């Protein structure tokens, strides 16, 4: 659903200041060769050749590590999240956007992303990048840029008397559709989204139900960095498999449970399901080398185990006796 | 005559494209109303236009040479003629005043036309007395001179004695984006190339040079005439007495059918027949038909203070 | 039902690009002699003499084998279908047209088929071919050309930013009223048909009910290439014979069951019917040499037998116990 909601006059100066702060000290850049882009990490290649270099140079710089979390290993993500929650003393807010790529306006697209790319890249490459942006208007970096712009707008609205550089220095971790911010702008974020024309969903941090971030649940971010898959999103749908019909059910289930072990080995109410899938569909599945040579293969802390159990129960609103009964039923099947 | 083939052979064309990325963002833009309600103010409209051109120039990635690439906003007075702006053969964008009404209220600043000059009197700012240089008339190709140093002037002196001149070409577009301020337009230009032209030879494409408009009607002295085009393919005419506030908009067809009548009584009867009952309309129509001349006085005016 | 629904302005460039890609490297051609046309494979001859040569030259060339499946042996058809399904990972869509020859518009006829024929054949033969096309307006190749044009239109609408040659290189197998395409344009195909003015029927591939193509059912195209006659179309009508009244019923039934053996020897719920027809009408039928000398004669993998049985049951929505009861009833009659 395309939208053409231009922002107000005042917000334009805030957006320009945010873009300039994003530029930082990297005035000049050069495009990457086709071979280097191909070995990095059709239609994706032509934009990737420039966008990967732009991200790696500007968005992964010294003065842009405060907010651009997108682009780091999951261990690095967990470390950053724990550091941010320690800094904010467990006072953080979560942002959940609905169809951001389908809702970003033309003015935002042509005044944030296009401006940033043109300022980052060399003048001799202006025509190619502008043509690529025009083709885009009619991937990953766009969401991060939108999140950074919205964070800058919120910070500018919260403290209009501070210098833009100091305001932007407080930008918390942001990664695409998910991000973190101070809880003091919980109500003012909705007005900023309305001014830009975006829809924002915000939820106050609650230790009883855990914290939601990148479909990951932090059981107790104050002390431990233990983290698990989001139970709210996956439990209601994990019993149904959305793989293509051509794949046997056993191979898809095996890949799903292998990923779950790789990410959620010691999570209550999921380990039992994964083990029962491995016990039932496991022997009936095909050879694992066969599925490793098949395209659809990629189409999918012990100390606080008690606390993780209680946090999962709080997340799923299931009584402990009910949880034990469910665990017994799952294991005995 | 053979002069045509002679000139055609004398092409001397040197098209230049200095990575002038087309400003398609400025082109084909939906009109918008700046003010939330009521009506806008000259400052507000100017700020909106500046924002639009600034964001366009930022998106295209190029620079500009702002005058108090080339950009100018409400600088008709500051610029004696557009030829000085065009001689650089660079992209030029203007936010000018090319009214579709002979007189009335422009934005929030009333205006009137005395002689061929516009007695513009901004609500906030100095009153402007400048003509209009025929921007929005039919045609996309324009002829303009080119900047040349005095030394080059001396060099061409023998060459210009015969009647040779260096002429630049441009492409034109405007938008009229504000409905509340239709009298203002957003001119757009694109230089094409340069050639040498003989003074005493015609051109195929009927390229025109920007000229001062002649609003006065020789057939109706003391009156100013003007007509424009409408969204629904309607040709409306705006008329009013020179240096005076009143004006009226009417279809050129009805004005044509009225003009040839003989008796003012017949004129009034025909006006009544079409259902027009406003005296302010029929009386002005009759006044124009009879060509009544009145010596309008010059009286002091008391304006508002700007409310920023 | 003649139709005169001209396409939109934008679609004309897509159609011209598709026609040029169809032309490929075969700029010049020559007509075939009458004797050669007669020995190839009245009113049919005059058009066939040119259309057979045009098909053999252009439509059977190196750069036009990606889509023009029509014109190959059934073993070749099965190999192509299995290769295409392996390439698409069992993610394919089927197109079923209703009265294409009775629904193609004048603009389509004069801008696809006529253009292709004129570009393929020599200039000195322009008058004859144009007269033949004019007579046609007021056989096999036309359906293939229409299917290719619709595939090109769908591909152009899906990816408007790619080069036409690269877009056309992705054209999947097409054969007259039947063809294969990517499932990612399942919804956009209807809009393309509406723009051209054609009616399209599309069905998502379902492994449970098999895949429909050329009235052939692929029991498990992911692994095996075993294929059978379409059960949906034939089972509801196989008990009734549509032969002319002059032929005895026995000869028509014998020819039908001989064809079924030649194509569907090991298909469940059809082999029993064929054998019972051979047992009942067989001895009562006339001499087979007599029907071989009679005009109306031509007017008609064991390893996965279990899987074929289950696929036929899924196709016919008949319970396995019900299937066994039906098989017992048919055999004992």
């Amino acid at each position: 659903v395309a939208n053409d909601k231009k922002p107000s006059d005042r917000i334009a100066k805030i957006a320009e200041t945010f873009v300039k702060l994003m530029n930082g000290p990297f005035k000049d850049l050069d495009p990457l060769s086709i071979e280097e882009t191909i070995e990095r990490l059709l239609f994706i290649l032509k934009v990737s050749r420039y966008t990967l270099a732009y991200s790696d140079i500007v968005l992964h710089a010294e003065h842009n590590e405060h907010w651009y979390y997108p682009g780091r290993n999951p261990t690095e993500i967990a470390d950053g999240v724990c550091e941010f929650v320690s800094d904010c003393d467990a006072e953080v807010i979560e942002t959940d956007f609905s169809n951001l790529d389908g809702r970003v306006s033309s003015w935002m697209q042509r005044n944030i992303a296009q401006k940033a790319m043109v300022q980052a890249f060399r003048p001799e490459y202006r025509d190619e990048i502008i043509s690529f942006m025009d083709t885009i208007i009619n991937t990953t970096p766009h969401n991060t840029q939108y999140n950074g712009c919205v964070e800058f707008t919120a910070l500018t609205f919260e403290h209009p008397d501070a210098e833009p550089e100091d305001l932007f220095r407080l930008i918390g971790p942001k990664c695409g559709d998910d991000g973190l911010s101070r809880a003091i702008i919980q109500k003012s974020i909705n007005r900023a989204a309305k001014c830009f024309g975006l829809e924002l969903k915000v939820e106050r941090y609650n230790p009883e139900i855990g914290l939601c971030f990148l479909s990951r649940v932090f059981v107790d971010p104050l002390a431990t960095t233990t983290t698990i898959q989001d139970p709210l999103r996956t439990l209601r749908k994990l019993h149904l498999t959305t793989r293509d019909p051509t794949i046997p059910l056993a191979d898809a289930a095996c890949d799903r449970v292998e990923g779950y072990l790789c990410t959620d080995a010691l999570t209550p109410l999921i380990s039992d399901y994964c083990k029962m899938v491995l016990r039932l569909y496991g022997p009936t599945a095909s050879t694992e080398q066969v599925r490793n040579q098949r395209r659809s293969r990629n189409k999918e802390h012990p100390q606080d185990a008690h606390l993780m159990k209680q946090v999962l129960i709080k997340r799923t609103a299931i009584d402990e006796d009910q949880v034990d009964a469910l665990i017994g039923r799952f294991a005995a099947m | 005559t053979r002069a045509l083939q002679r000139a055609v052979i004398d092409k001397t064309k040197t098209p230049i494209e200095t990575r002038f990325y087309p400003l398609d963002s400025l082109r084909t833009v939906t009109p918008k109303r700046v003010a939330d309600n009521g009506h806008a103010v000259s400052g507000a409209v100017r700020d909106a236009a500046r924002r639009l051109i600034d964001e366009s120039i930022t998106a295209v990635g190029g620079s500009k040479f702002e005058v108090n690439f080339i950009v100018g906003v409400d600088v008709d007075y500051y610029v004696t003629e557009p030829d000085v702006l065009l001689e650089h053969m660079r992209p030029v964008v203007l936010h000018t005043f090319n009214p579709k009404k002979v007189s009335g209220f422009d934005a929030d600043s009333p205006f009137t036309i005395k002689n061929n000059l516009v007695e513009y009197k901004v609500s906030g700012g100095a009153a402007w007395v400048h003509p209009v240089w025929d921007w929005c008339e039919a045609g996309e190709f324009i002829a303009s001179r080119v900047r040349t140093s005095w030394k080059e002037w001396f060099l061409q002196l023998p060459l210009r004695m015969i009647g040779l001149e260096k002429v630049g070409y441009h492409k034109i577009h405007h938008c009229r984006p504000w409905t509340d301020c239709p009298d203002r337009a957003l001119v757009y230009t694109i230089p094409q190339y340069v050639i040498w032209r003989f003074n005493w030879i015609d051109t195929e494409l009927h390229v025109r040079k920007l000229k001062r408009i002649e609003y006065q009607d020789e057939t109706k002295p003391g009156w100013n005439r003007l007509e424009y085009v409408t969204d629904k393919n309607e040709l409306l005419v705006s008329i009013g007495r020179e240096g005076e506030h009143a004006q009226i908009t009417i279809e050129k067809e009805k004005l044509d059918m009225l003009s040839g009548l003989s008796a003012t009584q017949s004129v009034n009867a025909r006006l009544i027949g079409m259902g027009h009952k406003d005296p302010q309309y029929t009386s002005m129509i009759v006044q124009y038909y009879t060509g009544k001349k009145v010596v309008s006085p010059i009286s002091p005016t008391v304006y508002k203070p700007t409310m920023p």
